[PDB]
RNA sequence: AUU
């Protein structure tokens, strides 16, 4: 047995649940690379940058990270969230994947397919 | 519309520091007024951004592999907005440790949870930031005297664990202050009390010590200096302003690559003191960073 | 003090 926090949060949102609040939005130029997870805020004109740990479901719920060493890919970094989805950064990082080639979010910046 | 409105905040002017005022009640003309911040920005992201923008104007030592410790980094939100801003401001790779009495989610390299008096470090630090405030300070039932608690720990931590050439930013308010901390400001090449423009409706200020000398360059009476600070705040209303938050193009702390060397107490001559005073030298060992929190065991 |  193991608790499935990711599925629980997705089911909560589908039921009309209020997104996790207090994700830490940073002040930045909005002239950044637009990559998904960076060492410093890299929001472009279509994104908001947030402190990574505050957007991590596992960090915020105080639960183990889902991988052998329990490593967090967000803590200590900055996550770029499309402005249209900035109302729920935890849900966005949980439901989306980063392109291992260009570093952009698949469907929100990655143009490797074209 | 005031010229100081485009700055990140206001520093206590030199002539106010030279007075001998008696302590009076703080009575700000705009006390408690709320600032209009950029959409979705937290007060402490705005406040720490303005503190860092002001620290950018000073002669901070910025060595490679800089070490920074942040006390009072937690919040009632369960996250660390100030730590997130410090992480953004400091050069990539800077070691950042944060701490708080209560558990919280942090972007720091390492977080210690417990009373700051339980925190021990084998290493010295290049920058100490404190935003600690004791909630009991709100219960004012007697004359406003110098406070002990975490301030006692901070004065000892600065004297034992701050590298020569290092700097500090320690938050104070009308009632949250310590006379020995003001006295220690005289052990730096320069010091001030800095008020952020976004929280100018508060008696809050950051006591900034720039370039630690490890010895008094001037004798400061802390009771008199806090009275001088309150007199300055009572006679100089500051207009709330978020103007500086809109231009982040020059925000990151410049990597100066400041020299780090280990010198015994006796090799610190006037030539070394001059380099320390100009932000061109950090004196400390460069051993591995090891920290711990003492745990009291009970049934 | 955590607007
Ligand atoms: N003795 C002590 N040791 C450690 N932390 C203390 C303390 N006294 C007060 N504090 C902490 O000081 C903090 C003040 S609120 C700090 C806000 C935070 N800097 C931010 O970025 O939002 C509280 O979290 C409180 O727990
Ligand atoms: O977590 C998302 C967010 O928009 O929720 C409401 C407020 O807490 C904001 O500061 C926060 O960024
Ligand atoms: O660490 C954060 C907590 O401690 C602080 O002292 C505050 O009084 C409290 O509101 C907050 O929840
Ligand atoms: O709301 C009071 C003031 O707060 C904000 O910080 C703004 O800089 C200013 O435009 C506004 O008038
Ligand atoms: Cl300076
Ligand atoms: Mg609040
Ligand atoms: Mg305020
Ligand atoms: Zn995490
Ligand atoms: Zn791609």
């Amino acid at each position: 047995f193991a608790v499935d926090a990711a599925k629980a949060y997705k089911d909560y949102l589908a039921s009309g649940g209020q997104p996790i609040t207090n994700c830490v939005k940073m002040l930045c130029t909005h002239t950044g690379t637009g990559q998904a997870i960076t060492v410093t805020p890299e929001a472009n004109m279509d994104q908001e940058s947030f402190g990574g740990a505050s957007c991590c479901l596992y960090c915020r719920c105080h639960i183990d990270h889902p991988n052998p060493k329990g490593f967090c890919d967000l803590k200590g970094k900055y996550v770029q969230i499309p402005t249209t989805c900035a109302n729920d950064p935890v849900g966005f990082t949980l439901k989306n994947t980063v392109c291992t080639v260009c570093g952009m979010w698949k469907g929100y910046g990655c143009s490797c397919d074209q | 519309n005031s010229s100081q409105a485009w700055q990140p905040g206001v520093a206590m002017p030199n002539l106010y520091k030279m007075q001998r005022m008696l302590l009076e009640k703080c009575d700000l003309q705009n006390y408690g007024d709320s600032a209009t911040l950029p959409k979705g920005i937290m007060m402490n992201v705005a406040k720490y951004t303005q503190l860092c923008q002001y620290l950018n104007t000073l002669t901070l030592a910025v060595p490679y592999n800089m070490r920074v410790i942040h006390f009072g980094a937690g919040s009632d939100k369960g996250v660390a907005p100030g730590t997130a801003v410090l992480r953004q401001w400091l050069p990539t790779g800077t070691l950042l440790v944060d701490s708080d009495l209560n558990d919280f989610v942090s972007d720091a390299d390492s977080t210690l949870i417990g009373d700051c008096a339980t925190v021990h470090t084998a290493n010295k630090w290049d920058l100490i930031i404190s935003d600690m405030y004791d909630p009991k300070t709100k219960n004012v039932t007697k004359e406003n005297d110098s406070k002990e608690g975490f301030f006692t720990y901070i004065c000892g931590f600065i004297q034992q664990k701050l590298a020569l050439g290092g700097s500090v930013a320690i938050k104070i308010t009308e009632h949250s202050w310590n006379a020995d901390l003001y006295k220690l400001m005289g052990h730096f090449a320069w010091w001030t009390a800095f008020v952020t423009n976004v929280n100018a409706s508060s008696s809050e200020a950051f006591l900034i010590g720039c370039n630690y000398l490890g010895k008094p360059r001037e004798q400061i009476d802390g009771y008199v200096m806090h009275a001088n600070y309150i007199f300055w705040r009572n006679t100089n209303p500051i207009q709330l302003s978020s103007y500086s938050l809109f231009d982040m193009s020059k925000f990151p702390l410049k990597l100066r690559g400041t020299a780090v060397m280990s010198l015994k107490e006796g090799q610190i001559n006037d030539m070394i003191l001059s380099l320390l005073s100009k932000g061109r030298l950090i004196i400390r060992e460069n051993n591995r960073v090891v920290i711990s929190s003492d745990v009291l065991v009970n049934n």
